[PDB]
């Protein structure tokens, strides 16, 4: 069991490996479009 | 896809409008020539090149506001034949406008909202702004819901209003109008926000350090609380709310719909560093009068149904979390037959902001929306104002000759009567 | 099945020269008819100032 | 060859279908585009049993996804096996919601159902033999309440012998989304009671206090908590994929723990459940995940067994352990605690053990229990309805759809009879 373990464990590491690209990407491309959307948005109607 | 009409009545509602598609246009992206340098269908119709057009129509009997937005910077956007203007205003007069002025104009405003509905295919309802004591706002309004209730049948007619506020008044015949309004809305409406411009003035000093706002502060502040409503319509979130969920659990009978609205936090530019604004304190600040956007306080009253319209970091967790510890407090009633009474929604889309402006940087934000008795302390108000006003006949010759039979104003006077009587029936405990 | 993705690609530029003929010629057409008013610029302004 | 369709509705039913499809697709070892990149030749024996091969060697599940609204949807082809389900298997109108009951049965139930049972019926007669169908609803809302009990009316209209195991949300008692919850929970009742045969029901509240009380959760979003009921979804079904050392399907279990046809409402858990910081300090054997399965803490409904008495349980086991100590552990739990067990009913308990693991997890257990705590549950829902019903507030909504005011006459007095029913067999 423990044997297969040894494996498992490293598996485990990979969803976590997953989990980590798809959650990173969903917040990074998230932050900055909606700061674009804001404050470069914002910054035209500031010289208006 | 699915869509939104806008359309806007009067003085307040081409200014409101022009607040908020500001806000809208820059959270979006688009530019002002409607080119780029989605949900668009919500508010946006879509053009040959790049070019977008706002799926709304500018309605005044006065051509001075509509020249502003003809020559202003936002001129490009807006096709010209939406932006219908007339020759003369109704004068501040109910008659005036409902029937001398305001059925010169009507067929062709009606014409052109009918043939923007043909690009919009994905119809759900319509939004429309008033000013309750304008002649125009009022008047044309009242024209304008009559006709739609038979052009459209079920279609959500929600509204976003102006009420008088309760000493602050800029017109003596005010309370005419009003009642007058309040007896065309109540039938034909299916679901119409409150605001007043008394407690808009108060929190744009409380809540935020200017010391002398104008219309043009108090717009911005209407556009967000727009804006969050139709947040969950333009953007992905956790829980999707569509205006028919809004409209089946807000109002729990047909004339009690009136609700109120909320908005926090509302904080200066400076003031968001030193505090955290987490979901408990934006959640907790909500229920506050000083918060609330009508000068009523909700002690006076009770609660029977509320929402909460989230745009932020929210985490569903706090969300429970803060909702049993608002039900916990002792000062907050509910109507015991309504234990649940919430709607909570989420969305993912922070709020945007505008320069030369009022707001602040808020990570999170939450939008409220309630229903409450505490509404009938503001019409007792409005009827004691009328019968001052109708003991004496102080300004009957000026409707009476525009058209308007004298009869009118006793059965508006029992309507208004009645929905004091359903309110006070409905808060009633057994 | 490539073969007609290409199509529909093809179907897409065409599509798209659709809106392009309009996007170029109808700015184009309003570019003339504002040099239309600058022609409206000398035989009024200076016409009515020979009239003058 | 027992081949198990998967029906999916409303905005809480297919994201966590969704969840799901990814489990048993990782559980398999499917890559996201449907081909087979695996590490097994036991993974190959009965993937019929939930997939059709598309000439190619492509797998499509048999899946059916259905909303009211566009919007759901959108998120589900966007994820990560959005591509997997069959483009034909989207059928969905374009009106809201609405989060009416009523609205949901006969405005739009009407129209979307004519559409969806064909796709069924494509689904049911494409495999050799179908053992039953599987459902997962929503009763709190609108479209997942009125769609999923049409639907279930329906199917046991055209299939009477299949079995329908269908899984429901239950809404919660004290923070809940829906202000008009009560009225749905009860209408659906009447038609859930009478309909399905094999009946599961999760209270999102004790979600909440599991996985916060265990997994240290700092930040839990929907998926930890759709995620759990996938391992309650993949656990259940074990036994069909993959040998082991005592088989039993879902006709065993409905035979087993169904006394009368009445009382057929189960509730679930899952275990082991360890804190990803502390795990490495459990030595789990038989023993703990015995403690851990029957304890009242690791139940996903929102109501203590020790409140009330035991009917029938069942525990499925998955892994490589002796038969002795599971037979042993599961006389020692009978003989301990004799108060919550009926007399009249000896060796309440039943057995079932798979040979393969999960992945993740060296060994696994599943447990299915019927009780009469389930009074509690209807309890809160009737208090509410009463009080929602006392004053005639929302009935004026629901009468413009159609529905009749006597139908929450009815459905109440059914689902009242349903606890006296509970009450006097607790004897
Ligand atoms: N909050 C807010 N209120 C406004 C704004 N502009 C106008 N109003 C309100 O509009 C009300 C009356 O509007 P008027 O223009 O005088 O009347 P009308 O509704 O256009 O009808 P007419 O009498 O024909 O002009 C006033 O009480 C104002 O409070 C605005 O920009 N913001
Ligand atoms: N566990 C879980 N619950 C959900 C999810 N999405 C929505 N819900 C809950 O389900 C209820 C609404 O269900 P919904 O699908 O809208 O019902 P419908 O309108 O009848 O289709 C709300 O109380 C939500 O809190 C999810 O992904 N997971
Ligand atoms: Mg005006």
């Amino acid at each position: 069991e423990i044997e297969r373990a040894e494996y498992e464990r490293i598996m485990k590491l990979a969803e976590q490996q997953m989990d980590e690209e798809d959650r990173r990407n969903a917040a990074e491309k998230k932050k900055r479009q909606e700061r674009q959307a804001a404050i470069d948005a914002l910054i035209e109607k500031e010289a208006k | 896809m699915r869509e939104v009409i806008s359309i806007h009545v009067g003085q307040a509602g081409v200014q409101i409008g022009n607040g908020c598609w500001e806000l809208y246009c820059l959270e979006h992206g688009i530019q002002p020539d409607g080119q780029l340098p989605d949900a668009f269908n919500t508010f946006f119709s879509e053009t040959g090149a790049g070019k977008h057009v706002p799926r709304a129509v500018f309605v005044d009997l006065e051509p001075t506001v509509v020249d502003e937005v003809r020559t202003g910077t936002y001129r490009q956007l807006f096709h010209p034949e939406q932006l219908i203007s007339g020759k003369e205003d109704a004068a501040n007069n109910y008659a005036r406008g409902h029937y001398t002025v305001g059925k010169e104009i009507i067929d062709l405003t009606l014409d052109r909202i009918r043939k923007l509905a043909d690009q919009c295919t994905g119809l759900q309802g319509f939004l429309i702004f008033h000013s309750f004591g304008g002649g125009t706002g009022a008047g044309f309004g009242s024209l304008l819901l009559e006709r739609l209730s038979v052009d459209y049948g079920k279609k959500s007619k929600l509204e976003f209003t102006v009420y008088p506020s309760p000493q602050v008044s800029t017109a003596i015949v005010e309370p005419y109008n009003s009642i007058l309004a309040t007896h065309s809305m109540i039938d034909h409406s299916d679901c119409a926000f409150m605001v007043d411009n008394e407690a808009l003035y108060d929190l744009c000093r409380r809540a935020l350090d200017i010391e002398r706002p104008t219309y043009t502060n108090l717009n911005r502040l209407i556009g967000q609380v727009v804006s969050s409503l139709t947040a969950s319509l333009r953007f992905d979130g956790a829980l999707n709310v569509d205006f028919t969920e809004f409209q089946t659990n807000l109002v729990p009978y047909a004339r009690i719909h009136f609700p109120i609205c909320s908005y926090a936090p509302v904080i200066s530019a400076e003031k968001a560093y030193h505090e955290q604004l987490s979901v408990a304190e934006i959640t907790n600040s909500l229920f506050e009068p000083a918060n609330m956007m009508v000068k009523c306080d909700p002690r006076h009253g009770k609660y029977m149904a509320c929402t909460l319209l989230y745009r932020g970091d929210v985490v569903p967790k706090d969300v429970s979390a803060a909702v049993a510890t608002i039900k916990t407090k002792r000062t907050i009633q509910f109507v015991d037959w309504c234990p649940t009474g919430f709607k909570m929604g989420i969305n993912y889309q922070p709020p945007t902001v505008v320069p030369g402006g009022d707001l602040a940087k808020v990570q999170r934000a939450v939008c409220m929306l309630a229903n409450t008795t505490a509404i009938a302390e503001a019409w007792s108000r409005l009827d004691h104002k009328f019968d001052l006003m109708y003991a004496k006949r102080a300004f009957v010759h000026w409707y009476v000759g525009e058209g308007m039979e004298e009869a009118e104003f006793p059965e508006a006077r029992e309507d208004l009567a009645l929905l004091e009587k359903d309110y006070d029936e409905v808060a009633a405990e057994s | 099945q490539r073969a007609k993705s290409h199509y529909d690609e093809r179907e897409a530029s065409l599509k798209e020269q659709r809106r392009r003929g309009r996007a170029i010629i109808e700015l184009q057409i309003e570019e003339h008819k504002i040099n239309s008013i600058l022609e409206a610029e000398r035989r009024d302004r200076e016409a009515k100032a020979l009239a003058i | 060859v027992r081949e198990i369709v998967h029906i999916q509705a409303g905005q809480c039913g297919n994201q966590i279908g969704a969840k799901f499809w990814e489990v048993i697709s990782d559980e398999h070892g499917i890559d996201p585009t449907g081909s087979y990149h695996g590490d097994s030749d036991l993974q190959l024996e009965r993937i019929n049993v939930y997939y059709n091969e598309a000439t190619g060697g492509k797998y499509v599940p048999r899946a059916i996804l259905v909303d009211l609204e566009p919007g759901t949807m959108d998120s589900v082809r966007a994820g990560q096996f959005g591509q997997l389900f069959r483009p034909d298997n989207f059928v969905f109108g374009q009106s809201g919601a609405g989060n009416n009951w009523a609205k949901g049965y006969y405005t739009e139930g009407q129209e979307l159902c004519e559409s969806i049972l064909d796709v069924i019926r494509k689904e049911a007669e494409s495999c050799d033999c179908l053992q039953g169908f599987q459902l997962v609803h929503s009763l709190g809302g609108g479209t997942g309440a009125g769609l999923g009990t049409l639907l279930l009316n329906k199917l046991r209209e055209e299939y009477p012998d299949r079995i329908l195991s269908t899984y429901s949300i239950v809404p919660s008692p004290k923070v809940s989304d829906t202000v008009v919850e009560p009225y749905n929970c009860t209408l659906s009742v009447h038609q859930l009671v009478e309909s399905a045969d094999e009946v599961f029901c999760i209270d999102n509240e004790a979600l909440y206090d599991i996985c916060f009380r265990t997994l240290k959760l700092t930040t839990p979003t929907y998926g930890d908590l759709n995620h759990l009921v996938s391992m309650v979804m993949s656990g259940t079904t074990c036994a069909l994929r993959f040998p082991g050392q005592l088989n039993s399907d879902l006709r065993k279990l409905a035979v087993n723990l169904v006394p009368f046809p009445r009382l057929h409402f189960f509730i679930v858990g899952f275990a082991p459940l360890t804190s990803r910081g502390s795990q490495q300090y459990r030595a789990l054997t038989v023993p703990e995940l015995t403690s851990q399965l029957f304890d009242n803490k690791n139940m996903m409904a929102a109501c203590d067994p020790r409140r009330g008495v035991y009917l029938t349980a069942s525990a499925h086991f998955r892994g490589r352990m002796s038969s002795k100590e599971v037979d042993e552990q599961m006389l020692n739990i009978q003989a301990r605690n004799t108060s919550y067990f009926v007399e009249w009913i000896p060796s309440n308990v039943k057995s079932a053990i798979c040979d393969i693991p999960p992945r993740g997890l060296k060994m696994a257990a599943t447990f299915i229990g019927n009780t009469t705590a389930f009074r509690e549950l209807f309890t809160r829902v009737d208090s509410q309805f009463q009080k929602m019903y006392a004053r005639r507030a929302f009935i004026h909504w629901y009468v413009n759809e159609g529905l009749e005011t006597v139908e929450f006459d009815e459905a109440r007095s059914n689902m009242t009879d349903l606890i006296q029913e509970y009450e006097m067999y607790e004897t």
